[PDB]
C-alpha cells in the first residue's frame, strides 16, 4: 500500500509540476491589460467576502445637520 | 466510458464552434456600430444624454419612493423641504457621473 | 473522460480567444461618442445597484430653518 | 493487498495523466488569452471596467440591503441622508481598488 501511495504521489508531482511549468510561460506573456483583467476578475469575490458581515444589519439610523439633540422626531 | 467521452468531445466541439459563430457575428456587428457612432455631432450626444437621464432618475428614485411616510417641517425664512428631497435625488444623479469619471477618466458631458 | 475534457476545454479556448481577438479591432475603432455611449449604458445598472439599499427606508423626517427645538409639531 | 495496491497505482496514474491533459490544454488556452489581451486599447479597458463595476456594486450592496428599516433625519442646511447611503456604497466601491492597489 505504501509503494502504491508513493507511486501515485510521484505521479501527482509529475503532473502538477508540468502544469505549473506550462502555466509559467503563459503568465510570462501578460501585458498591462491582462493584469487589469486579473485584478478586475478578483475584485467581485473580495467585495462579496468583505460585505458578508453587512448581511446581519438590523436597523440604520441616519442624522444630518449640526444642531441640538432636542428635536428628536 | 468511450461512448461518454465521445459524447462530451462532440458536444463541446459543437458548442465551441457555436460560440465562435456568435463571436464572428458580434465582431462584424460592432464594427458597424463604431462606424455609425463616428458620425455623431453634439445634437446626437445631447439626445443620448437626455434619453439616458430618465433611466438613471428612475433607478435612483425607485428605491427612495419605498419610504412609508415623509414628514416636512419648516421654520423661519427656510424652505418647506420638498426642494430638499428633489435636491438629494438630483445631487446623487449628478455626482454619479463624476464618481464614474474618477475611475474611467472619459467625459460624460460635452459642455 | 479526462481526454474528452481536455479537448472541449481547448475548443473553448480556441473560440473564446477568437472572440476576444475579433472584438479587439471592434473596440479599436471607438471614438468619443462611442465611449460616451458605453458609459451612459453602464450608468443605469450602477445606479440601480447603489440605490438598492434605499428600498428598505421606513420613514423620513425633514426639518428646515435655523431655529430652536421647542416648537416640535 | 496486492490487488488493492495495483488498483490504487493504476487509478492514481490515470488521474495524474488526466491532470496533465487539462494542464496542457489550459496552458495552450491561456497563451491565446494573453495574445488577444495584447491588442487592447483604452476603449477595451474602459469596457472591462464598466462591465466589472456593476458586479462589485452588487456584491457591496447585497448585504447592505438586508437592513430591516432605515431612518433618515435632516436639520438645518443639511441633507436628508440618502446621499449618505449612496456615498457610503460608492466610497467602499472606490476604496476597494486602492486597498487592492496597496498589495
Amino acid at each position: 500500500i505504501g509503494e502504491a501511495e508513493a507511486a501515485v504521489i510521484e505521479a501527482m508531482g509529475k503532473a502538477e509540476a508540468e502544469r505549473m511549468k506550462l502555466k509559467a510561460e503563459a503568465y510570462q506573456k501578460y501585458g498591462d491589460a491582462a493584469k487589469m483583467a486579473l485584478v478586475l476578475e478578483a475584485l467581485p469575490q473580495i467585495a462579496a467576502k468583505i460585505a458578508a458581515p453587512l448581511t446581519k444589519v438590523d436597523e440604520i439610523v441616519v442624522l444630518s445637520g449640526d444642531n441640538s439633540k432636542v428635536t428628536s422626531e | 466510458a468511450e461512448a461518454e467521452a465521445a459524447s462530451v468531445r462532440m458536444r463541446g466541439e459543437a458548442e465551441a464552434f457555436a460560440i465562435g459563430a456568435r463571436a464572428r457575428a458580434e465582431a462584424e456587428q460592432m464594427a458597424k456600430k463604431a462606424e455609425a457612432f463616428q458620425l455623431y455631432q453634439e445634437a446626437a450626444q445631447l439626445d443620448m444624454l437626455l434619453e439616458k437621464l430618465p433611466q438613471v432618475a428612475e433607478e435612483i428614485s425607485g428605491p427612495l419612493t419605498s419610504a412609508n411616510k415623509i414628514t416636512l417641517v419648516s421654520s423661519g425664512s427656510g424652505t418647506m423641504g420638498a426642494a430638499k428631497v428633489t435636491g438629494e435625488v438630483l445631487d446623487i444623479l449628478t455626482r454619479l457621473p463624476e464618481s464614474v469619471e474618477r475611475l474611467t477618466g472619459v467625459s460624460i458631458s460635452q459642455v
